[PDB]
DNA sequence: ATTAGGTGTACTTATCTACACTTT
DNA sequence: AAAAGTGTAGATAAGTACACCTAAT
């Protein structure tokens, strides 16, 4: 598993794992997140999607993402 | 002033103002940083209003004549919340113990219970009912269901004393075939794959009782301890008085029928935001609603749904107190929480469900899917549940037959109009 | 100041601030990130965009985003 | 074995194996966690190869006969890297000091310098003839532009000793009108809004010199200290030997003309990935290339471009050693880094730039923008720079006139064909 | 016989390459 | 004599939903 900086794919993977962690059907989770399951499949596989979708699913599943001299 | 102890750890202080008659709650900085609040309405920063604290504490108390038992042991007034919570403080709903400063009974013992001692209470000495009669009129929730919270090691039952606490809840039946009802319903829930508390039928003398495993409590074999996990009901989550447990909090009178200030399905689903996983929560809640609809539970209300409290957020608890009310016609058959402003289960059709889902801002097909899944699986499921039963008499058998018939009837009835739902115009 | 939980807007703002932090014109940064400045404007304003775009600009400007009982 | 000191802190150890003739670098865990490596080719885990360490250390040394001067004071062989770094360890390029264990001499004081001491060095040796080496040189490694890195408080110059280090680089001119060239070029850079080191002309006796402010060194007024910030050139960044500073590392011979193992623009831009902000870096590099093209700097090479090293990533340094070679026809006029396999500045046209940007995978319009912006800004800029000059004689004036003319000529020439770039077919 | 998937229209939308606009 | 941040327009390309059907276990 990656604590590393996220990319388009690892985000989809994260979503997928968080979904499977809740033992949720794709259709059910997608419907509840307000998207078709096909879109959720696209998101999980890291395929290109609207940022809005990603944030819908992310906010849906309660996933929080955050932004990470002289000598 | 009382100290708040969670397990062996003190998470803060509950202070009571005698003169002002006001409550205050303040937390340790350690807990402020690493911990979680009693409820959403009593934050760690100590901004909790006296009202919310009071209502929260009241929600922990018994809602039945059993309360009047607490008045029998206690020497205080009905209007006194503090003394009552102080009395039952050591063991109550949730993992929180309210301890006077510098007072601990760590070293205490166990008090084993022989069946005669249990049977002794069924005679209703030092115990409800007295006063065995419901209702004024049409019940419910009181006082016909006598219960005892006890420690259960898998063999013998015992009273919890001191730091120890009851790991199980034993529910004794007076009214006809209630244990069998709740047993079949709960097992039916579990068989369907739902998240539900574990139940087993236990026998005391000639009397049958329902032993329920507390999910907020875990016993450790090999040592003496009882592990608690903090939880809150939906009333405590929404910051509602115990009176608001029902969507209609002023009673079933057709004059006040239009006034609903209490817990509704919208108000319930609104709590999904505070959950660690809102989707899963809404799924659980929806399946809870549909399940209660199919099993004909009209008593499913605010305090029958609770959440685990954690630093990361709330989590829904396993279902509990699942009973088919449709079986008993001496009770109130209108739903505690209406479906789109409809409290009559018999008046539920594609429209009510369609508008119900539309009212939640969720797709209807979710309900169609969730509903069709269960109702179709119940016929084979209910069969497996009946075989989990102990020996019965003819009345009980007839009751179970009636239960099966009614359940199947509801299943068919709902399964009848599900297709119409998609095309409904609200 | 930096708000921890990210939304569609605060991400665009974050991008905009990191861009202006490097004292880069929109056209140049957009061009180097492989997008038209109009798209970069859409992103900065938090308006809906392809996730790929967001990641192009994010990866371009060196912005890293990461996933954040009993008793 | 030498200890690595950054400021007042020891960041690790550089170990040298005499028998194996191999170098090793190992770091303190504190520095491993919170710090940054000497270069990308010498990681904190201590996996840095002897080769990369060697090349890195060699890259710190003088590339001219000055090397033989350090050999004159040290008295060791050319093939000895350790002794040289051991000798100059206290002051070198970057913030790193190489200190033998438990040994510090200085009890640091100041050694003020009077002009006579400088003229004595401007006078014969004090060896800096340096021609004719060997060999009839051409490219700006040729001959001598004698310089000394010294401490400058804004008033008086002094020699840096011990922990103290030179905050400025004083460059003396022998070859005709070099100080004015570098001054005008650097000031022209600064005027255009580019990131460039600050330069001021200083006078010693009748001799003119160019005082350059080191960006890797910062002096604190009100106290005696010199703060260092670590940096690395592109050779040290790409892990290339000093010989690879020029894209053609085997010389300008028409036999080796096709062989380029050295630093190119692609290899340079490849480093943008390691920067904290790749876009800004690529921007800086692009503007660097275009600026050098417009100002006619053919000596811009690997060691003339450097990066600040930080734990978060590399950052580009201000530009330095910017000079117009087109003025001097006794030097090598072919670019150190070619534009799409074209080393002749006079042969650069829309095609070369188009393919150059295409080779970087960047839009042409970017180059069109960056080029068009500067080329039009130079005419008004160069005027402002001339006013920054001290009093001149007729020779210098003629030189500046020639410089201005050549500059404007280049600007127009490039501005001539810039538009064609978009429509080019590579 | 259920979940994770690929189809299919019809629909809505982002992206790109220029030009031209409102303010420094 | 702009510069940087905006929008506009046709044209290309691509996401979304909605429901039907597939392949396995």
């Amino acid at each position: 598993i990656m604590a590393s900086p996220l990319n388009q794919q690892s985000l989809g993977l994260l979503i997928k794992e968080r979904r499977k962690s809740a033992a949720l059907t794709q259709d059910v989770a997608a419907m509840l997140c307000g998207v078709t399951k096909k879109t959720l499949i696209r998101v999980e596989k890291g395929e290109d999607v609207y940022i809005s979708t990603v944030f819908k699913i992310l906010d849906g599943l309660g996933i929080d993402i955050v932004s990470a001299g002289w000598y | 002033t009382l100290e708040m102890h969670l397990g062996d750890l003190m998470i803060g202080e509950l202070s009571f103002d005698a003169t002002a008659d006001t409550f205050a709650v303040h937390y340790t900085k350690d807990w402020q940083q690493s911990g979680f609040p009693l409820s959403p309405t009593i934050p760690l920063d100590g901004t909790g209003t006296s009202n919310q604290i009071s209502m929260f504490l009241v929600n922990l108390l018994p809602e039945n004549k059993g309360l009047d038992y607490l008045i029998e042991s206690l020497g205080v007034s009905k209007g006194n919340t503090f003394a009552l919570i102080r009395a039952i403080g050591l063991d109550t709903a949730g993992a929180i113990a309210f301890v006077p400063k510098g007072a601990l009974l760590p070293e205490t013992q166990l008090r084993p219970i022989k069946a005669e001692e249990v049977i002794q209470r069924i005679e209703d000495p030092t115990m409800w009912p007295m006063e065995i009669w419901d209702g004024k009129p049409r019940l419910s929730v009181a006082g016909v269901q006598p219960k005892l919270n006890l420690f259960y090691n898998g063999k013998e039952f015992a009273f919890a004393e001191g730091t120890l606490s009851s790991t199980h809840i034993v529910k004794f039946e007076k009214y006809h075939h209630l244990v069998i009802n709740e047993f079949i319903t709960m097992r039916l829930a579990k068989v369907l794959g739902m998240n539900v508390a574990n139940v087993d039928i236990v026998h005391f003398g000639r009397y049958k009782a329902l032993c329920v495993e507390r999910f907020d409590r875990r016993n450790i074999p090999g040592e003496q301890r009882v592990l608690r996990r903090h939880i809150v009901d939906s009333c405590q989550a929404l910051g509602f008085s115990v009176s608001k447990k029902y969507e209609r909090n002023f009673g079933t009178g057709r004059d006040v029928k239009d006034i609903r200030e209490g817990v509704s399905f919208n108000r319930l689903f609104s709590l999904a935001a505070k959950c660690r996983n809102p989707v899963a929560a809404k799924q659980d809640m929806l399946q809870w609603a549909l399940f209660n609809l199919l099993t004909g539970n009209a008593d499913a209300h605010g305090k029958n749904y609770s959440f685990f409290m954690t630093p990361s957020g709330m989590e829904p608890t396993p279902w509990y107190d699942l009973v088919s009310v449709d079986m008993y016609e001496d009770f109130e058959q209108q739903l505690a929480m209406a479906i789109d402003d409809e409290f009559d289960p018999n008046s539920i059709y594609a429209y009510q469900l369609a508008a119900f889902m539309d009212g939640l801002g969720l797709p209807r097909n979710l309900l169609i899917s969730n509903l069709t899944r269960i109702a179709r699986r119940i016929p084979q499921a209910i069969a497996e549940v009946i075989l989990m039963l102990p020996p019965l008499d003819e009345d009980e058998a007839s009751f179970v037959a009636h239960y099966k018939t009614q359940l199947l009837a509801r299943c068919e009835r709902y399964l009848g109009f599900v297709d119409e739902v998609r095309d409904v115009e609200v």
